[PDB]
């Protein structure tokens, strides 16, 4: 469960960082709550400071 | 003696999720915060940061909006609200109509409205609105400016400008440089004469004066002109500081230049100081092999003689990898007569320097020559130094 | 062990990429698959 | 801080006393013989640095009170606010522990 | 060498600028003292530490502070 | 073995703030400051007198 949903929430985070790209932001962390404490590494990680 | 824990190595981040019955009691304190009158808006705000942190993005998009709604009327309230919102258009574009109606007069929101609007149309209109509401805004009025792709729109725009922010220098520059005419310049000039401009202004009339490009002597008598009309603020080297960045540009240099020997002259008029002499020979040390910094000390070499000068005159040549040789020989040319006198007194390396210059100039080795021999007429009882070379 | 893969994470990867290889499973043809694990005995203890 | 760890107050750490006591003063103005006149002053919040004895003395208006309620309580969130501000002006190098 | 007859004696006492800091390095501190106190009811703060999760700062962080962050 | 003399607390103004042996320490602020001041003095001056 947690490999196939690493995969599945790391395209999700692509996904919306693309979606940020074409929209010119920085990828609103306030979005990845929900898809948060999953993925391996987590997504908890991309935005550790 | 097992020691303690250096208190200071204790444990610090990536720690457990925060607890339910911790963040009520935080709650709590920020319901009574609230509660116990509005801040007015701060608390709010507080509140709105707490929840993003606690971490929660729901609720407080539920409280805070509310919260926004009755009682408050403040831009950062807003402000706040809309960066809660980063779901990308709808929701963000209602908040800034909800705050401009409210509050049309903090630029804050235009801002932000700008920023969230992505197509170029829409900015520019959000901009006129803002520019309707709002005249002072020199970042708007800027941003306007640069929207444009046609002239005579973009012409118009930076002729608002200029009415509506009395003393925008970059607004100015732009409208100035637009123009393209010494007519136009002349009727820049008249139009700011009349208006109250003390500090450092006419530098931006110096440099459209020399966009010609070949009138670089009355360069000199412009920035004599200057001082002279304003009622001005006892000032040192500011004008050179400030000449720095805008000497840095093309066709600018020069300009510079003349206005430099100006501010001189200026201080010479007023007194030797010392200490100003030292603050500029500092600046022109700092931020090396520039040509305003050169021209600066060319002229002190004019007005005086400085050995110290001619080795950095020298240096800032070294560095720059003949302009020095050109001053040289501009010495010589214009006034041998007067300058042979001064030299012969000095009875000094100048020439040997000359020399050299003229040496690592050539391989033909007559030209050379030729100075060298010019030199030895030029010396009355003729310098000793030369004939070496020779 | 690499930056990328927590071990549990490399086994799985190992199991996809052995069942992903092109047509190991079919054996039809005889086909034989060898998986040969093993230890490199003393090797941390025994370089020159 | 205690009569016993006094002595704590000026060692080589800076300090800020805040003195909230005084925020809404209302006067009941009265003399030596104790006539009544009553009225809602302006107010005030005692910040010291008892190193240097500076004194960041924020004057709290009576304007603050128009219109409020659960006056008290919003008092206290008013200094607070005001010592958070004091805090942000002062530079690192000058803030207090 | 034998061990000293085990007898309990009080007799120091001492305290100084001078003697104090020696002792300060050995006394627990203040936000150990904090640590040590683990708050009653709730799920008390820990440091996740990657050789060892265990470790509780415990009421050092203040409710508030460790509803939202460090100190 | 003797009581000959008395030792007493070397106060300082670092001290001062700390010792309390001596009385009038908060009670009598400015009287405290010249007693532990005057001290102080005092000790300068014994090590001045000595030298001198």
């Amino acid at each position: 469960n947690e490999f196939l949903d690493s995969q599945r929430v790391w395209a999700e985070y692509a996904t919306k960082r693309q979606e940020a790209i074409q929209q010119n932001r920085r990828l609103a962390f306030e979005e990845l709550e929900g898809s948060w404490d999953r993925g391996i590494p987590r997504i908890s990680t991309l935005f550790q400071r | 003696l097992s020691y303690l824990k250096d208190l200071e190595n204790d444990r610090v981040n990536s720690l457990s999720d925060a607890t339910l019955e911790d963040l009520q009691k935080m709650r709590t304190i920020l319901k009574s915060y609230r509660k116990a009158d509005p801040t007015n808006p701060q608390g709010w705000i507080a509140s709105a940061r707490l929840e993003e942190k606690a971490r929660k993005f729901s609720v407080a998009k539920k409280i805070i909006e509310n919260g926004c709604q009755e009682c408050p009327r403040s831009s950062d309230i807003w402000l706040e609200n809309i960066r809660l919102h980063e779901s990308d258009v709808h929701y963000c574009k209602t908040l800034v109509a909800t705050a401009i109606n409210f509050n049309p007069t903090s630029p804050l929101l235009w801002f932000k409205a700008i920023d969230l609007e992505s197509t170029t149309v829409n900015k520019y209109r959000v901009v006129r609105k803002a520019l309707q509401e709002i005249p002072r805004d020199e970042g708007l009025w800027k941003l306007a400016v640069s929207f444009e792709a046609d002239k005579a729109q973009v012409i118009k725009m930076l002729e608002k400008a200029t009415q509506f922010i009395p003393q925008s220098m970059d607004l100015l520059t732009a409208y100035t440089n637009l123009q393209s005419y010494h007519n136009a310049k002349m009727t820049l000039n008249s139009f700011r004469k009349i208006l109250p401009q003390e500090p450092e202004i006419w530098i931006i009339s110096t440099l459209l004066e020399e966009r010609n490009n070949p009138k670089l002597v009355s360069l000199l008598k412009e920035g004599l002109l200057e001082l002279s009309k304003n009622g001005y603020k006892a000032t040192l080297s500011a004008w050179l500081k400030r000449a720095e960045a805008l000497n840095d540009a093309p066709n600018s240099n020069l300009t510079c230049q003349a206005i430099v020997y100006a501010i001189l002259e200026w201080l010479r008029e007023s007194g030797e100081y010392e200490s100003e002499l030292n603050n500029v020979d500092q600046i022109l040390e700092k931020m090396p092999h520039s040509k305003v910094q050169i021209a600066v000390l060319k002229k002190l070499i004019q007005w005086d003689p400085c050995d110290t000068v001619l080795w950095s005159r020298l240096k800032m040549a070294t560095e720059s990898y003949e302009e020095l040789l050109a001053f040289f020989q501009e010495l010589l040319f214009q006034t041998s007569d007067d300058i042979r006198a001064n030299m012969r007194e000095k009875s000094p390396g100048l020439l040997m320097m000359y020399v050299s210059e003229y040496w690592k100039a050539q391989k033909g080795d007559t030209r050379q020559t030729l100075v060298l021999i010019d030199q030895i007429i030029d010396f009355a009882p003729h310098n000793l130094d030369l004939r070496f070379f020779k | 062990p690499s930056d990328s893969e927590i071990p549990p994470l490399l086994v799985y990867k190992w199991t996809q990429g052995i069942n992903n290889l092109s047509e190991i499973w079919d054996v039809s043809r005889g086909q034989s698959a060898v998986l040969l694990e093993t230890t490199l005995g003393e090797m941390a203890e025994k370089i020159d | 801080l205690n009569s016993s760890n006094y002595a704590e107050l000026f060692n080589n750490d800076i300090k800020l006393f805040v003195d909230d006591t005084n925020v809404y003063r209302v006067t009941v103005h009265k003399t030596f013989e104790g006539n009544v006149a009553t009225k809602a002053i302006n107010g005030c919040i005692f910040t010291l640095n008892p190193k240097t004895g500076h004194l960041f003395l924020k004057i709290i208006h009576t304007s603050v009170w128009a219109g409020q309620k659960r006056l008290s309580q919003l008092a206290k969130w008013k200094t607070a606010e005001e010592v958070s501000a004091l805090v942000r002006s002062l530079p690192k190098e000058e803030q207090p522990k | 060498k034998a061990l000293p007859i085990p007898e309990d004696q009080p007799k120091k006492k001492r305290a100084g600028r001078k003697f104090r800091k020696y002792k300060e390095k050995f006394r627990l501190s203040h936000v150990r003292q904090l640590q040590n106190r683990m708050e009653f009811g709730k799920q008390e703060q820990t440091v996740l530490d990657s050789y060892g999760e265990e470790v509780g700062l415990g009421m050092s962080n203040t409710s508030l502070q460790q509803a939202v962050g460090a100190t | 073995l003797g009581l000959l003399p008395k030792p007493e607390p070397k106060v300082k103004l670092s001290n001062m703030m700390s010792v309390f042996e001596n009385d009038q320490n908060i009670t009598d602020p400015t009287a405290w400051e010249k007693v532990v001041k005057d001290q102080v003095d005092l000790r300068k001056r014994k090590h001045l007198e000595e030298n001198e």
